[PDB]
Formats: C-alpha cells, structure tokens, sequence
C-alpha cells in the first residue's frame, strides 16, 4: 500500500543541499544597497550579533532594530533551503 | 522501534561500512576502488591514505591503538580547556580562568583556589602533584596496556566490561555506528585542540576571548590580522 | 512518485495506528527506548527510584518561585520544598492505591516484539513489581526534593 | 638479568604484558620491548635502526663526556676561557684564536674555515671507509666489526662480550637521553649544566625548576 | 590485584626477582615476599610472627587514631587541658585529676595507683583469656576466631573477607610505621604532632625538617 515498513532513511541526505543552501544564499545577501546606506543584511547585524555579545547576561532590548534583522534572514534563509531540498529531482520533475 | 536486522557481518548503517562508503572529495574519491589495504570492516577509515605511512597490517593496528587514545584524550582536553571561561565570565571567582596560567595558580597567593572557594582541596605543593600523576597515571596506563582490577584487559582499543555502568554495549549494529561517532567527535576535539594551541601561540588571549573579539568585527578580528607578525627583519 | 515516508504499522493496515516520521523515526525510537519506563530487565525498584529522582527535583521548582512565599528572602525556598515534598507524598499514595486497583485480576494473553520475536511480559505489570515501583518512587522524589533545597543553597549564581 | 631470551627485562617489568611484539624476542642486545607505535616493523629497517642507533650512541656518549670534562679541569686547576659548552665553539673569534687547555703552547687555530675544509676531508673520508670498509682490514661486518679496533682483546669470551653490548646500548641511551637534558638546559637557563649542578646542589628545592618557568611567555 | 597467588605485588613490583622464597608463596594476607634477613624460616616461629604482627598492627592502629582524635576534638570545639599525647599521661597529676573530656562531670581518676592495679588485673585477664580462650566461647583460633566478636557478620564471604584481613594488615603496617614516625616526633621536636601538620601545612619548605637538624649535636 504506502509502504509496509518505515524506511530509516527518509530524509535523504544529499551532503550539497545545505552548503549551496546557506551559501547560495548569503554570498548575495550582502550587496549593498541605497537602501541601507551602504550596509547589507549580513554584515548590518553582524554588527549587532556581536554589538549585544558584547554585555553577555543582558537580553537585548525588546525594541532594537535587529530582531527584524534576525527574522527576515532567516525567513529567506529556511525557505532557501526548504526549496534547495525539493532539487531531489532523481525521479519528479 | 525495530530490531536492526545484523545476520552479516557488513555495518551498513545508513551508508557507513561497505564498499559505497562516504569518501573524503565528492568527486575525486580514492582511485581504483579506495587503496587495497583498507576497504572498511572498522571505524574512522576514510582513505587519507597519500603519504601511506601504515602500509604494513600490524602498523594499521598500532596507529589506531595510537588514535582512540589521543581522540579521547583531546575530548576532555577541549571540555577542560572550555569550561571557566564561560564560568568566569558568568559569575565564578578563579584567579585567572585563561589556560596558560591555569597552572600558574599555585605561586598567586596560597596555591590553588578551587572555583574562588577557601574552603576546599589547596594545594600548595608541586611535587606532591608530580608524585601522584607519575604514580597512579603509570599504574593507570600499566593497567591499560596489561589488564588488572576492575574488569581484565581484553581488547586494549575498547574494555566494554564493568566499566560501563549503562551497560549499552549489547547490539552490535548500533555501536558499528557509536564507535564512529566516537572518533568522528574524537578528529574535531583534534582541531579545537590546534584552535587552542596555534591561537595560544599567535595572540596569547583565551580561545573562548578570541571567539568574543572575532565575533565583534568578523572581517577585522581574525587570523589575518596577525599575518605580519613573526616576520624576519 | 515511487517514493513514500508514511506507513502502516509492520505491514498491517487494520491496526488503529499508523507510522510517521514522529513516531517510528530511529532517532525518536532509541531514545525512547532508553527511557527507564521502557526497560523492562532492571528491578521496578530501581525505575521508581530514577524516575521519583527526576520527578522531585522538577517538581521543586514552581512551589519556589511561584508560591505565596516567594517575595520574603532566605524562606521563600523553604516552603516551596516542604509543599513540592508533600505532593511526591500524594503521588506516591496514588501510586499504591493504581496497584490496589489495576493489577487486582488477571493478566493478559500475549506479546511480540515489532521486529517479530516472543518476548516475555514485563515484570512491573504485577502487583509486587507496581508495589515495588511505587516504593521507589516514594524514596527517588522525597530524595530529589531534598536534594534540590540542597542545590539552591550552594550554588555558584543561583537567582 | 637474562636479557638473551624471553625473559628480558622488559620496558614494563611486571607489568610486562607477555604478549610481546614477534619480530623481536631478544638474540640482541637493548630488546627491551617497547614498541608503542612500531616504526621498525620491516626487518632491514630493523637493521638499519640497530646501526642507526649504535650510531647515535656511540656519538652522544662522546658528547656527553665531552660536556662533562672541560668544565670541570677548569673549576679544578686549569683555565680555558669559556669552558662551558657554549662559546667554547667562539673561542676562536675572541681575541688570539682556539687555545687548547687554555695554553698559548697549544693548537692555537687562528682561521676556523681551515679546520672547516680539512674537518669535511677528514669526516667524509673517515664516514666513507665506515660504510664500505677500507683500512686496517676491510669492513665485513657493520654493527661490530671485530678488526683491529679491538687492540686489547676482551671480545674472546662470548656472554661477557654480549653483556657489553647490553650495556654500552643501555649506556647509549641514557647519553641520548642526557643530551637532551644538556640541550634543554641550554634552551631553558642558558646556563653551565654543571653550573646548574652546583647551583642546585647548593639550591635543593628553592630554586628548582619552576623559577625558570615563566620566561617563554607569550603575549 | 592477585595477592592470594604467585602474582601479588611483590616488594618491588617491577624489580621483583621472580625467584622468591620458597617458604612463603601467597595463600595468606600481607605476604609481600620482603625478606633480606630472614628472620622467619622456621614455619612455626613463622606463626608466631603472623600473631606477633597481627597483634602489634591492632594495638598500633588503636593507638595511632588515639593520637589522632583527642587534638582534633580539643582543636575544634571542646578542651581538655593539654590534648596533646606528652602531659595526656600526667593529667591525673597536675590539679584534680584526670576529668575525662576536660569535665568535671566524668571519669575524675585521682589515684593513678588504683588505674595501676586495676588496670593489670584486667589485662592480665583479658590477655591470658586472648591466648587459651575463655568468655564469649573458648577460643579455638588463635589469628582470627571466628567467635562471637563479629556481631555484624562481615566474615560470610569469603574473598571479601580475605581482602579484608589483606587491609587490615596493611593499615596495622602503615599505623606503625605511622606511631615510630610519632615517636621519632615526640623525640627530635617534642612538640604536638597535629601542630607539626598545622604548621608545615603553614610552613611548606622554610622550617621542614632540618632546622631541627642541629638539636642533638655532641660536643
Ligand atoms: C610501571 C611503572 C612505570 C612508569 C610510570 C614508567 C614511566 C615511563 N617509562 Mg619506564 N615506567 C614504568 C616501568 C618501567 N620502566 C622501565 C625502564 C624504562 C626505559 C629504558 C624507558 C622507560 C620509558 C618510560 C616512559 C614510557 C612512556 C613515555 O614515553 O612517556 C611519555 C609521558 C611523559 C613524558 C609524561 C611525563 C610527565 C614512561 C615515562 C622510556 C622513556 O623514558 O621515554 C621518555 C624509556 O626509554 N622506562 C623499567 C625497567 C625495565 C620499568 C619497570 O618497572
Ligand atoms: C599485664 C600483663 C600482660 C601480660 C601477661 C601480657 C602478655 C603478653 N603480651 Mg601483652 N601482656 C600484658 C599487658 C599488656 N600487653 C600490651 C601490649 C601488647 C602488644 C602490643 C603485644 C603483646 C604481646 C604479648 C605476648 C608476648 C609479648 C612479649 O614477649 O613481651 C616482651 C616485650 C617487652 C618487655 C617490651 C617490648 C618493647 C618494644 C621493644 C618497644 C620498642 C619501641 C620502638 C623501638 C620505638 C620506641 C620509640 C620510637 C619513637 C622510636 C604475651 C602473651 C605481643 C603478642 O601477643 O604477639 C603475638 C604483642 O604484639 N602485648 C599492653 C599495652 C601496653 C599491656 C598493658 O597492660
Ligand atoms: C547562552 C544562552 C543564554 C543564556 C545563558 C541566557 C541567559 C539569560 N537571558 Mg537570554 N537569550 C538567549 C540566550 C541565553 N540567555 C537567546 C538566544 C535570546 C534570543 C536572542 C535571548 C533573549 C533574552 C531576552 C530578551 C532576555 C534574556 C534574559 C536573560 C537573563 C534572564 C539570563 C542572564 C533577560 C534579561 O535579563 O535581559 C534583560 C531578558 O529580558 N535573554
Ligand atoms: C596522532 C594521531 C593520529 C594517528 C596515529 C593516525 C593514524 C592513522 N590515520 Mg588518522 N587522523 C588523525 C590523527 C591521527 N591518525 C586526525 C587528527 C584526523 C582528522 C584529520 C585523521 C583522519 C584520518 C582519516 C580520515 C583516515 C585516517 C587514517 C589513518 C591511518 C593511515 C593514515 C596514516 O598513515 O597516517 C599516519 C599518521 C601519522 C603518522 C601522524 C602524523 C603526525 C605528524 C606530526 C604529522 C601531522 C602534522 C600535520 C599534518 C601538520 C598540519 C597540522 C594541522 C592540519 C592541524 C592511520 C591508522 C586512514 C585510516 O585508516 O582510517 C583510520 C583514514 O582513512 N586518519
Ligand atoms: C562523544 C564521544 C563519545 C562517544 C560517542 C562514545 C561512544 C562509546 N564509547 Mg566512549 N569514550 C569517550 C567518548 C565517547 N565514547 C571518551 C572521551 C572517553 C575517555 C574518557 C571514552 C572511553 C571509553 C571506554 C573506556 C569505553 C568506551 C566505550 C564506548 C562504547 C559504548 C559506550 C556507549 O554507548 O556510551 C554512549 C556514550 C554517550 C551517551 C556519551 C556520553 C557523554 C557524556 C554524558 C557527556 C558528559 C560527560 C562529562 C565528562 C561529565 C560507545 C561506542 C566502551 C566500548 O566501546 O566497549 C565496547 C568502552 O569500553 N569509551
Ligand atoms: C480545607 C482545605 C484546605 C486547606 C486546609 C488548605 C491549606 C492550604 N493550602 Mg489549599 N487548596 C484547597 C483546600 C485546602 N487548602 C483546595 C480545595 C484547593 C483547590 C482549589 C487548594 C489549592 C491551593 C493552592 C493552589 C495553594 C494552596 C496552598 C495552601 C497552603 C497555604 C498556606 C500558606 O500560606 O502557605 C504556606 C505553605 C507551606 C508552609 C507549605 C506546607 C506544605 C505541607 C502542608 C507540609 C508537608 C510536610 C512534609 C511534606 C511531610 C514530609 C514527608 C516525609 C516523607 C518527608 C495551606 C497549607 C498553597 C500551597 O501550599 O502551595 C504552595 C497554594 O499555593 N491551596
Ligand atoms: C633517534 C634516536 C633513536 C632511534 C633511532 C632509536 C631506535 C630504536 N629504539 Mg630507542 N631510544 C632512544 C633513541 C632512539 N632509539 C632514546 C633517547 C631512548 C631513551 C629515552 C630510547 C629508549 C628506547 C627503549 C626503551 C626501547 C627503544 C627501542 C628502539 C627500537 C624500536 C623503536 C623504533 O622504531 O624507534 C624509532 C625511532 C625513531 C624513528 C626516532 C624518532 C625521533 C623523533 C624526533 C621523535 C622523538 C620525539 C620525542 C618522543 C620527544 C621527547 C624526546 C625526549 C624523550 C628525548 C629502535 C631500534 C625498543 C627496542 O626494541 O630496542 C631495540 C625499546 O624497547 N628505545
Ligand atoms: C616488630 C614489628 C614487626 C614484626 C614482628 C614483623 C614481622 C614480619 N614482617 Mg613486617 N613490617 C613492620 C613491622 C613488623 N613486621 C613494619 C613497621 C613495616 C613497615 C615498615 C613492615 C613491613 C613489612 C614488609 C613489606 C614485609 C614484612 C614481612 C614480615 C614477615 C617476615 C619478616 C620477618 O621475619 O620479620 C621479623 C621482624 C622482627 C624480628 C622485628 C625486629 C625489629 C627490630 C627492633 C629491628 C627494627 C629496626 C628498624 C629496621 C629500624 C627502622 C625502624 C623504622 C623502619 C620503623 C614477618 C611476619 C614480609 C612478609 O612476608 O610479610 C608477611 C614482607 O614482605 N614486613
Ligand atoms: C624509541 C621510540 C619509540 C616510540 O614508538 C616512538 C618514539 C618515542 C618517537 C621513539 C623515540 C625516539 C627518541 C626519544 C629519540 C631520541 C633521540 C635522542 C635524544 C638522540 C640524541 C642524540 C644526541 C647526539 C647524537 C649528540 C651528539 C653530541 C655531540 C656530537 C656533541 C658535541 C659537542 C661536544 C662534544 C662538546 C662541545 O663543547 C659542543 C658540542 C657540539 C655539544
Ligand atoms: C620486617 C623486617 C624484615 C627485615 O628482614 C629485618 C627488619 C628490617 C629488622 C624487619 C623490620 C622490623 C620493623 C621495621 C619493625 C618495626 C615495628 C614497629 C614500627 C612497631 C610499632 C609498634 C607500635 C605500637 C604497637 C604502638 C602502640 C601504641 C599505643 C598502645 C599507644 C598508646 C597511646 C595512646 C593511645 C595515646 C595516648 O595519649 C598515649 C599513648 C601511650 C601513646
């Protein structure tokens, strides 16, 4: 039917899905644009990943201008990967 | 849950232990079906055989007697050089929690302040401390390469006896696995290990010290920055 | 196309259950193997004290920092342990009145294990091993809950 | 004290393993068992590493002697100059060249790039009729020879002379080993070695070795 | 890990001359092989010094935790009067007797002569019933009875309580040599044992052993 026994690999690893993920994907997000003056969406929080490292036990401020910096990275950077693992093309497209 | 269904004597795994193994270049895999001393059977092999300095079957044993026991010592050497500098940096008085002058302690003040406390081990001597390392690490080691108390020495790469206390060490398939993750943690304690020792030699600022500085200016704060020291003239 | 991940359990599609990913992953399947609620060849007396060990010292935690003493110092953590003590307590009586009440008839037929092969029936299932089991348990949590009024007073920087 | 056999005194002792490593199981002198990591496992390696550490011994034990010696006619009776092994090697440049025993009636070697050609002729020639033989009878033998290099004859008897194999390997290695003692000490202190004996002859516990363990610090 | 046996650990461990002799191989405690006189080659003189050194271990090791416990107690919370072991024995002398705890609520011995007399009568019974038996069952061995002495009943086992007897002999040999080092204290320095640990635990290396070096100097 679906099948008779869970197969222990489901996910099938292809060791080059994340690396082009993640790489594919940051070596153009951080261009530059008019848009921030000069600055990318790696390197702009890069400067605040390590701006709150800096005072360690504090959590940074509820209003800081870096978790949008946080969240709309990793809302590309998921969704390139997601769509990097749907190139297991061996057998559908 | 399902019994791995051994029968063989292969360890496939997932893909791990067979002729298909997962090689070291993703294209340029060791020529002629992997040099044809090693194809497998054990863990930790992947064909960095270039140099082939083992070529011999009882050297191919000696270096991994050599292996396991310089992987497992890295381990604990990574942990413990890890450890009290994120514990001093939370809130734990050490002295200095940096790993040069960790053993520099015992000429401060009145030998080794454990964890900022007075009220535990201080030891003010040196030479007790040399006395109990040579005797009970040789009797230790002794006992690894003859076999003693505490379970008899049988295989001197794994004991797998009453050491354990899990008692995990039963299906056969699983640790085919586990003595991989073994010595695939083992290779990357190695290289935190060479992190600690060429950044010791290079800066002189704690390991976890540079991971701050690097992550405060990525593209200034590394290695490169360091590239014009030690140069003649 | 020709290619599945979901299944019914070990062939048999008129079982109520079916595998997924959550359930029958080999990740999931070993850990849960190795849980103590699962071992089925140690002593229940020695589960119940693991598991009891465990229950106590997470049940310390809320009674301390959420109760009716919480604001006034040095005595905000002692009533938190006594109440979270109180409740391993009632535990435990729960414990023994289950095995008053489940165990009290007979047992059932049979078992296999997934990769087909007889195994036996587990020996907490009886009322002297469910007895034994809540013993443990009594001792594993009263044990932890000392021991976490005992990890809140020395502590490196503890809040 | 049966070092010929496997009854060898070996690197363990009692805690020997008697599961010794096959290719070697005494009929030569320093068997002592120790191989943890078996660099030596091919047999004309072996042999190469038998000569090779011959070699190594016999020229530290030389070494070694040599950097016991002047030191200490110097401290007696006699002046050299620098007798400590250091510029012992510039007391050619100082002021009237290499005097030997500190006497100006002695070797008195002014330009050292002389006692630099005739030192190559004379270790390339001796090197070469080492290898391949040549005078004084023609080397059959590698190891020990048995030709007259031998002028008093104690190698008649045959245990005796295998007792001296044993120990001028044992006396070998601890000359190796004491050599680097000598080099690490030249590192370390930059001393006299038998001014750090005297030193701490005179210093038993105060100043030991962990005065000098802060002076390599990186920063 | 072997001592029942031919391969105990030896006097030497790995120096052990694996020749030993012949009158004692294993099969009882503390048999470590250790004998460059050889005092004891006659096996029933032999007995003799298993019960001599049994009975010495024991009285040592009572004796060596009684110099032990009395400094501590008065050292942290209690008192009394002179703690350490010198003027213990003449407490009953100085002003009102021996009190017990440094309490005039206990022992109070005025007389030392009634100690004295009562004292031998009871060890001369105790002692004459330790060698021919008596109370509690008659005794019918004279190393370890097996009578009503145990009332935990440790001696079931057999191997643990031959491990057992192996401790006990080796903590009687260290309480020994432990009270000579006691004596030899209560000789050079004359001072409090403990107060000699308090102060090289205080004084490491500057006031070790050889400032009182120079005490007992003829002249
Ligand atoms: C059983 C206790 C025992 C201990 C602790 C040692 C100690 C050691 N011996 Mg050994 N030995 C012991 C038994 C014996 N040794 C010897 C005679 C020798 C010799 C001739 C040599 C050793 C060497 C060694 C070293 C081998 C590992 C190493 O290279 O050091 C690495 C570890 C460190 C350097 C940590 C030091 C801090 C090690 C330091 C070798 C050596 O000294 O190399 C350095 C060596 O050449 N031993 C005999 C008489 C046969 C023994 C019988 O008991
Ligand atoms: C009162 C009657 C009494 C009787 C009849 C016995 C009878 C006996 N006792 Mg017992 N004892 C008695 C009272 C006491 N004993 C002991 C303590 C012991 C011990 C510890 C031992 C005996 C043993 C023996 C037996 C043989 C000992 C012997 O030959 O002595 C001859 C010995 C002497 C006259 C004195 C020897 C002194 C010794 C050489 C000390 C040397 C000191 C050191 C060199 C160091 C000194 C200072 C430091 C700083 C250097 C024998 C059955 C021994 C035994 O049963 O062996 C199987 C045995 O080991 N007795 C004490 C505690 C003080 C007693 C108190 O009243
Ligand atoms: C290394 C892990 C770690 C540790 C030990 C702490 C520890 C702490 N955090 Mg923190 N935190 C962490 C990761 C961590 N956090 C992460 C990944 C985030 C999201 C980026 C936060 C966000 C965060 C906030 C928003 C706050 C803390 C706060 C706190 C303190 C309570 C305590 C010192 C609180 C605090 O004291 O900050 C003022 C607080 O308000 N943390
Ligand atoms: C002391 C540690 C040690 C020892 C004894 C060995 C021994 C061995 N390894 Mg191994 N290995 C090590 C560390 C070590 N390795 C580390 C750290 C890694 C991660 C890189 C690996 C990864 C590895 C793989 C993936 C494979 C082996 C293999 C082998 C076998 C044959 C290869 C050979 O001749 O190398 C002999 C090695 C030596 C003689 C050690 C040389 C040490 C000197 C000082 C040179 C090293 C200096 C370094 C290169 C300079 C740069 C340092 C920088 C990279 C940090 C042999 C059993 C093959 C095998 O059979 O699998 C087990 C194989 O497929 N090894
Ligand atoms: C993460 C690294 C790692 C892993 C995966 C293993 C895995 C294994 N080891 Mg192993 N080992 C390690 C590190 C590791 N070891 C180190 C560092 C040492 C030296 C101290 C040893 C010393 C050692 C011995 C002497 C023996 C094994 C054995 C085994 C096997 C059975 C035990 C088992 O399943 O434990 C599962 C392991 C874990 C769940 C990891 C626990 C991690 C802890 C909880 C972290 C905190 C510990 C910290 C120090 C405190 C298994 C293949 C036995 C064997 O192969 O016999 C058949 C055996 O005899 N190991
Ligand atoms: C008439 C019935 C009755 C009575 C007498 C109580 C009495 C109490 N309730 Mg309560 N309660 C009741 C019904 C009742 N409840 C019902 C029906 C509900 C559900 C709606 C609740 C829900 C409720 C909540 C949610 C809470 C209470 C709490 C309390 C305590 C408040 C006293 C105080 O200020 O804290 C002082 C508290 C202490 C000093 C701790 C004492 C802990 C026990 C009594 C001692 C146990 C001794 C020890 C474990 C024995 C050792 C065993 C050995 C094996 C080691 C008090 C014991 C509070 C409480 O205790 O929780 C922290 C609380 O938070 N009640
Ligand atoms: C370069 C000098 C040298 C060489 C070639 C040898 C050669 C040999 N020794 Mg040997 N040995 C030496 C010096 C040397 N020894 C010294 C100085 C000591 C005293 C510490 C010993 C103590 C010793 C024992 C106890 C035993 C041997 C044995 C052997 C034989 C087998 C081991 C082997 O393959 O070694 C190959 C050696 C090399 C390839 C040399 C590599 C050198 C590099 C630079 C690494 C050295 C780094 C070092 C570990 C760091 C600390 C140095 C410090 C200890 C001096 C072989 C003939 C065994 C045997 O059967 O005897 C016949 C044996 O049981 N040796
Ligand atoms: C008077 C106490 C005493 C006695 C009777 C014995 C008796 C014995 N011991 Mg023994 N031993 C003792 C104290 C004693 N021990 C102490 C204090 C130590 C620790 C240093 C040891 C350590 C020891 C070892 C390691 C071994 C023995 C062994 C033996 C047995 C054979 C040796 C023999 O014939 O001894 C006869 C002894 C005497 C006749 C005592 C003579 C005493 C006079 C006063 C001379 C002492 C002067 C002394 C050397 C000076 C320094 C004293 C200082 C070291 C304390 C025998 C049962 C061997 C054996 O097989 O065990 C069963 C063995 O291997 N002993
Ligand atoms: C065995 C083994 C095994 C395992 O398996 C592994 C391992 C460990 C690796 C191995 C080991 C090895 C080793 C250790 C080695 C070492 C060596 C040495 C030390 C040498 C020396 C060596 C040394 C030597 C020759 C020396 C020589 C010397 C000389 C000539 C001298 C000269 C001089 C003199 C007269 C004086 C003057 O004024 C100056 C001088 C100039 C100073
Ligand atoms: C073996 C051998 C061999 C070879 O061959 C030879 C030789 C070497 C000779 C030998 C040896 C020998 C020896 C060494 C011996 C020794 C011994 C001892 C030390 C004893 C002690 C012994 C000791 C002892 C008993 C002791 C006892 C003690 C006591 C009772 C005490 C008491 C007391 C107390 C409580 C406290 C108080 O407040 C006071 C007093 C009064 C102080």
């Amino acid at each position: 039917a679906s099948n008779k026994s869970f197969p222990r690999d489901w996910v099938k690893t292809d060791p080059l899905v994340p690396v082009l993920g993640f790489a594919g994907w940051t070596i153009p997000a951080n261009i530059g644009v008019s848009a921030f003056g000069g600055q990318s969406l790696f390197g702009l929080f890069t400067q605040s990943i390590g701006e709150n490292l800096a005072h360690f036990p504090t959590g940074p401020a509820l209003d800081d201008k870096f978790w949008l910096y946080l969240i709309t990275y990793h809302l590309g950077l998921f969704l390139t990967i997601t769509l990097g693992q749907i190139g297991v093309q061996g057998r559908k497209q | 849950k399902k019994t791995a269904a051994k029968a063989a004597a292969p360890k496939s795994s997932g893909v791990e232990f067979y002729g298909p193994n997962r090689a070291k270049w993703l294209g340029p895999y060791s020529e002629n079906s992997t040099p044809a001393y090693l194809t497998g059977e054990f863990p930790g092999d992947y064909g960095w055989d270039t140099a082939g300095l083992s070529a011999d079957p009882e050297t191919f044993k000696r270096y991994r007697e050599l292996e396991l026991i310089h992987a497992r010592w890295a381990m604990l050497g990574a942990l413990g050089c890890l450890t009290p500098e994120l514990l001093a940096k939370n809130g734990t008085k050490f002295g200095e929690a940096v790993w040069f002058k960790a053993g520099a302690q015992i000429f401060s003040e009145g030998g080794l302040d454990y964890l900022g406390n007075p009220s535990l081990v201080h030891a003010q001597n040196i030479v007790a401390t040399l006395a109990v390392q040579v005797i009970l690490m040789g009797l230790i080691e002794g006992y690894r390469v003859n076999g003693g108390p505490a379970g008899e020495g049988l295989d001197p790469l794994y004991p797998g006896e009453s050491f354990d206390p899990l008692g995990l060490a039963d299906d056969p398939d699983t640790f085919a696995e586990l003595k991989v993750k073994e010595i695939k943690n083992g290779r990357l304690a190695m290289f935190s290990m060479f992190g600690f020792f060429v950044q010791a030699i290079v800066t002189g600022k704690g390991p976890v010290q540079n991971l701050d500085d690097h992550l405060a200016n990525p593209t200034v704060n590394n290695a490169f920055a360091f590239a014009t020291k030690f140069t003649p003239s | 196309k020709k290619a599945q991940v979901i299944s019914p359990v070990n062939g048999d599609p008129f079982v109520g259950m079916l595998e997924t990913p959550v359930t029958s992953a080999p990740i999931v399947a070993t850990y849960l193997s190795n849980l103590p609620a699962y071992r089925t060849g140690v002593a229940p007396v020695l589960r119940g004290v693991e598991i009891g060990l465990a229950h106590g010292f997470l049940l310390a935690g809320p009674f301390i920092k959420l109760g009716p003493l919480r604001n006034v110092p040095e005595t905000a953590e002692i009533a938190g342990s006594l109440s979270a003590a109180g409740l391993v307590l009632i535990l435990a009586l729960c414990l023994s009145i289950y095995g008053s009440a489940q165990f009290q008839s007979t047992p059932s037929i049979g078992v296999k294990t997934l990769s087909g092969r007889s195994v036996a029936r587990d020996p907490l299932f009886s009322a002297d091993g469910w007895s034994e089991f809540a013993a443990g348990f009594l001792v594993g949590g009263e044990a932890g809950v000392a021991w976490a009024y005992v990890c809140t007073q020395i502590l490196p920087y503890y809040s």
